């Protein structure tokens, strides 16, 4: 048994769209709308496989139309918000002096949209992240990873913070040795 | 070879920010049953959170989840054309999609890195790291018995780059002569990984 969605959403009014083939959980890849690039969540897999970038901002473009005749037929029902929960564990137990990456796990959230912070002794960190894009539920909300490359240390501590409009303060999950 | 894409159909025509918002989201689901063999397609819509009108190549035709989806399937299932199309998309589309990426997604394997170490007297932690798929079996054994009380476990946890990850622990009253010992059963290894503590 396995699974395989091709995930697509357009958000208004913030006019975004995304568009990711999913395989049993994990992202095969998405498509960058700006490059109209196709990005393969593990570069190896464009060795073996290819994908027309150009298609999915032709369904983009369709299911913004759709989105705006479901708003007038829904007489302008907007969404409701759902916070995330948010957890924050490491890629592998951690000895000092052996490099390793912070996870920050955002889960079962919607409107896909959020502003995620890396924090090093209270401090915006930027150096080696990276993320995910917004990944599908069954339950039709949002997963999606930030990640901290980091060399262990006892004196350092770290927190992600994340901002999300169902959030009445933002949310920030410490980790330290 | 190039993974193909299902195209949504289109429905009839007729500082701050506190502006309220409108989602419209897409699912084409491929599943499949012994490889290529039992084959299912579904397609979901969704506005906001509520699916509202789908697909299922069961159904053969598309069904209003609610009554707002109602006009899209009456409208999509008028057009005698499109519903084949996705009839047949079970093999144009998913068997094709799962021909294309079989080889790094159903035959991926990469083996779990296994480490024992401490955390009534004693917690065991057996780390399971780095691996692929995610159907696994992790089991503590004090000597020659397996122990399942006294032991508790995160469950599989994704990482989000095609690795898992999970965390077994087991409380020890240690005593002389007591090996205790973490065994792995995973897709990646015909033999069971095992780490022995003392």
């Amino acid at each position: 048994e396995h699974v395989i969605i091709q995930a697509e959403f357009y958000l208004n009014p913030d006019q975004s769209g995304e568009f990711m083939f999913d395989f049993d959980g994990d992202e095969i890849f998405h498509v960058d709308m700006a490059k109209k690039e196709t990005v393969w969540r593990l570069e190896e897999f464009g060795r073996f496989a290819s994908f027309e970038a150009q298609g999915a901002l032709a369904n983009i473009a369709v299911d913004k139309a759709n989105l705006e005749i479901m708003t007038k037929r829904s007489n302008y029902t907007p969404i409701t918000n759902v916070p995330p929960e948010v957890t924050v564990l490491t890629n592998s137990p951690v000895e000092l002096r052996e490099p390793n990456v912070l996870i920050c796990f955002i889960d079962k959230f919607t409107p896909p949209v959020v502003n995620v912070t890396w924090l090093r002794n209270g401090k915006p960190v930027t150096t080696g992240v990276s993320e995910t894009v917004f990944l599908p539920r069954e339950d039709h909300l949002f997963r999606k990873f930030h990640y901290l490359p980091f060399l262990p240390s006892t004196e350092d501590v770290y927190d992600c913070r994340v901002e999300h409009w169902g959030l009445d303060e933002p949310l920030l999950k410490h980790w330290e040795f | 070879m190039k993974m193909r894409m299902a195209t949504p159909l289109l429905m009839q025509a007729l500082s701050g920010d506190t502006r309220p918002r409108f989602l419209w989201q897409l699912k084409f689901e491929c599943h499949f049953f012994n490889g290529t063999e039992r084959v299912r397609l579904l397609e979901r819509c969704i506005y906001n959170q509520e699916e509202s009108v789908r697909f299922d190549s069961d159904v053969g035709e598309y069904r209003a989840v609610t009554e707002l989806g109602r006009p899209d399937a009456e409208y999509w299932n008028s057009q005698k054309d499109l519903l084949e199309q996705r009839r047949a998309a079970v093999d144009t589309y998913c068997r094709h999609n799962y021909g294309v990426g079989e080889s790094f997604t159903v035959q991926r394997r990469v083996e779990p890195k296994v480490t024992v170490y401490p955390s009534h007297h004693n917690l065991l932690v057996c780390s399971v790291s780095g691996f692929y798929p995610g159907s696994i079996e992790v089991r503590w054994f004090r000597n020659g018995q397996e122990e399942k009380a006294g032991v508790v476990s995160t469950g599989l946890i994704q990482n989000g780059d095609w690795t898992f990850q999970t965390l077994v622990m087991l409380e020890t009253v240690p005593r002389s002569g007591e090996v205790y010992t973490c065994q792995v059963e995973h897709p990646s290894v015909t033999s069971p990984l095992t780490v022995e503590w003392r």
